[PDB]
């Protein structure tokens, strides 16, 4: 019983390890022929109901069975992250704690800064009794004791790593036998570790990949509801491909330079926006009929969602839009504003986001 | 431009040394000799800081080396600062 | 200084060695204090030059802004300045930074709810977990296993995984939950 | 058999222009300059339809009534009543305008979701008409380099 | 490749001699050698 089903368990878990990244650009597959049979979706007719149209007439029962697909495949995914990847993950993690433990005496020396999330949640694997389970090295409880046992006191620092203090002594001295069996129930539920246990499922809870991997769940269940979720899952293929995370990288690599430019961008148009709203205000109706004129730059708020939405977009700037000043008291002005505008914004912001990407390529 | 004059910098610092101007492999013939000589032997931090210890400390009271780098640094000399020769190449044979 | 003297002009001497091994615990203390330039002296050679870093010298110099001269002058000093004049640029910079961390030594002169948020939200949510392995109530679950199954025992690992995401968004929302409490 | 077909059609021999670029190999450093980084140029242009299909999802779902092109009001030509329609005309009229769609789709002025629409347009600029253009000019010039 | 051509004259003339071709360090093993050499030794406007 207690032989067989702990078997048959591991082998599930192989199959799924082995199996893992197959299910995982499987799962692209099928992300990309229920977003392909999508394409022949149409609005018909209050409520509004969408309706799938179907040339060959099987269309629909199809969708319906590549959406039962992708979200059992999505759900093998994530059993197959967590029998693969995730030990690797807690090892790393093990392996850290052990040698900030010894070397730094992370939690004997000092502690941790109380705004390391890791930092703090690791305290718990400390004190359980299955440390190191998956890193090598059995012996670091024994080392940290052998190194700091003197100084911080070797019963602070047996109560902090758990070691049992009046009890090694007579595990030496002579050893009381208990009855204990693996067929016992009981007996395993007394066995599992249920604070490494813990911790183990914050660590992976924490982890990234299995965040991104339950985001995947989520969308894929929530497919079903609507089909039109399943489009969230082409994003995808930037993970899928390595060959586009090369052409991502190129845009990610100055990603703060890129947001800090698109910042700068704002300031410079609200300080043009100031300067409008201020002087330039008789040229920003846009009203077709001049019986009624629809003021753009009367509120000042207005104006500048009028300037970063039409006069940023607008290829010549925001003059292209704005109203003609010829014959106007202002014309030089005028024109020496959209100019600027022009050169600064149009021409010099966007040469530094082109010029940012080929930086980043070379 | 801008890119390549710091990689410039960066490779400078990384393949001589500021002083000297020994290349980093003579020292690295021992093992971390590069790093060892940039931070013990050759450290622009500790030149700054030996010029500030001169400039504190009183002139009756200088060595005979604080008084000759006092001399040749009032009068502008920059001779005292090693160029292409340290320790330990004028020691090779003698040192090891 | 006299060991270290000592020390740097005998590679290998044992008995100095073994005086080495008396004296750590002095060597550790004044490493810090302990400067060491080499110079070119009247007699044609290089020698080694030992003098006192004060503590406030040494903390003036790890100043943040202090480094940020640094790298500006380095950066000055390779790319234009030239071989002749780079050690008086060197010099005048050593000037100028002597006199500022003078002049800074002289005037100084005598996420945390988001992470318990987050701590908060794991701990309640594991323990949810916990507290059904808790329940001894595997025992009546055994009449289903009793009766051996492949599909009793496919199922009971696929429900198991699906517990384990159904926690993980458990946490999720709780930490939602709380976020919006802790700005609010 | 291009040659032979254009005495059938005397057009056919137009495709022999094709040829300068194996004739000369000064067009050779040009051409090369786009073929060294040929599937990195597919690629962009795959992940632009991707990106793309995205933004018609997103409109297809909350910004319908903002795609009608008609002239006289009786009659409305709805460009993103069938999705097929709809991706077509994001690719086919969006990408080819310079501001984006929002240059081309109706305006938002005076609706509830007028801030939302203001997001995707904004977003669409930025990242299909800017940035993915300028992935294409910097694999062009990271070839030449 | 113009900006390249530029850099490549400059640490041409500040690694190698005109004439000689010989590299900077065996000149800078003597203090200064390099520009001592340069413009004592091998002035260009010398054999000019
Ligand atoms: N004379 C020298 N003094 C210091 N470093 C030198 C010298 N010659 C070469 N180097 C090298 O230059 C590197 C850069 O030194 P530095 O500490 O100034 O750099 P940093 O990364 O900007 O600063 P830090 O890490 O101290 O904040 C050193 O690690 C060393 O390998
Ligand atoms: N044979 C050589 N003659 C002159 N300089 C040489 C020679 N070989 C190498 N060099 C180096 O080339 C550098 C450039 O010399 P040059 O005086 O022509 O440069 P410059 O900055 O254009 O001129 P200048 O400062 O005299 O107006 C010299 O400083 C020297 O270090
Ligand atoms: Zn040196
Ligand atoms: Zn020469």
């Amino acid at each position: 019983f207690w032989k067989k089903i702990i078997a048959y368990q591991q082998k599930l878990l192989n199959y799924f390890a082995r199996n893992f990244y197959n299910m995982r650009m499987l799962a692209l597959f099928v992300a990309f022929a229920i977003n392909f049979i999508l394409l022949f979706y149409k609005v018909s007719t209050i409520a509004v109901h969408y309706v799938l149209e179907e040339s060959s007439g099987y269309m629909e029962p199809t969708l319906r069975i590549l959406a039962i697909l992708h979200t059992v495949i999505s759900f093998f995914c994530i059993i197959g992250y967590y029998c693969l990847k995730v030990p690797l993950v807690i090892f790393k993690r093990e392996k850290e704690v052990a040698r900030k433990l010894e070397f730094d005496g992370l939690y004997i020396t000092e502690q941790p800064s109380e705004d390391d999330i890791k930092g703090q949640w690791d305290r718990l694997v400390i004190n359980t009794q299955s440390f190191p389970n998956n890193y090598w090295d059995k012996f670091v409880k024994r080392k940290v004791m052998d190194k700091y046992g003197e100084f911080y006191g070797r019963d602070r620092i047996s109560e902090l790593l758990g070691m049992d203090k009046a009890a090694l002594d007579f595990s030496d001295a002579r050893e009381k036998k208990k009855p204990k069996k693996d067929s016992s129930l009981s007996a395993v539920l007394n066995s599992i570790d249920v604070k490494y246990q813990m911790w183990k499922l914050g660590v992976v809870f924490t982890d990234n990949s299995f965040l991104y991997l339950a985001w995947y769940m989520t969308m894929s269940v929530l497919g079903h509801y609507n089909n039109f979720f399943f489009a969230a899952h082409l994003l995808d293929i930037a993970m899928g491909f390595k060959t586009l995370r090369t052409i991502l990288s190129s845009v990610t690599h100055n990603g703060k330079q890129l947001v800090l430019t698109v910042g700068l961008l704002a300031v410079v148009v609200y300080l043009y926006t100031v300067v409008a709203f201020n002087f330039f205000r008789k040229f920003y109706n846009k009203s077709e009929d001049g019986d009624t004129p629809d003021m753009k730059c009367d509120d000042m708020l207005t104006c500048y969602m009028f300037h970063m939405y039409v006069g940023v977009r607008a290829g010549g700037g925001i003059g292209d839009e704005i109203e003609d000043p010829a014959g106007d008291e202002y014309e030089i002005y005028r024109i020496i504003f959209d100019i600027t505008f022009f050169f600064f914004v149009i021409v010099i912001l966007l040469a530094i986001i082109q010029g940012l990407i080929i930086d980043a390529f070379g | 431009e801008l890119r390549d004059q710091q990689e410039q910098v960066k490779e400078d610092m990384e393949t001589k040394c500021f002083i000297c101007g020994i290349g980093n492999d003579y020292f690295d013939t021992v093992p971390h000799g590069f790093e060892t000589h940039t931070l013990q032997e050759h450290n622009l931090a500790n030149y700054l800081f030996f010029l500030m210890y001169l400039i504190n400390k009183d002139e009756t009271e200088h060595t005979g080396q604080e008084s000759y780098v006092w001399k040749m640094y009032q009068e502008r000399c920059w001779e005292f600062f090693p160029a292409g020769d340290c320790f330990r190449k004028q020691y090779e044979d003698q040192l090891n | 200084v006299l060991l270290t003297n000592l020390s740097e002009h005998m590679p290998n001497d044992t008995r100095l060695q073994t005086f080495l091994e008396l004296a750590e615990s002095v060597l550790n203390y004044f490493q810090p204090f302990l400067g060491r330039i080499e110079i070119m002296g009247s007699a044609k050679r290089i020698e080694r030059v030992y003098f006192e870093i004060s503590e406030s010298s040494r903390t003036q110099w790890e100043k943040p802004q202090v480094k940020e001269s640094k790298r500006q002058f380095i950066f000055d000093v390779v790319n234009e300045g030239g071989e002749k004049e780079k050690m008086e640029l060197f010099v005048n910079f050593c000037e100028d930074t002597i006199f500022e961390m003078q002049l800074a030594a002289q005037i100084s002169e005598s996420s945390i709810l988001t992470v318990r948020s987050a701590l908060f939200a794991l701990r309640y949510n594991i323990l949810t977990l916990m507290r059904m392995l808790s329940l001894k109530s595997l025992k009546k679950q055994m009449k289903k296993v009793k009766k051996m199954t492949v599909k009793d025992m496919v199922t009971a690992f696929f429900s198991s995984y699906w517990s384990i995401f159904m926690t993980l968004l458990h946490f999720v929302a709780s930490v939602f939950r709380g976020f919006f409490r802790i700005i609010c």
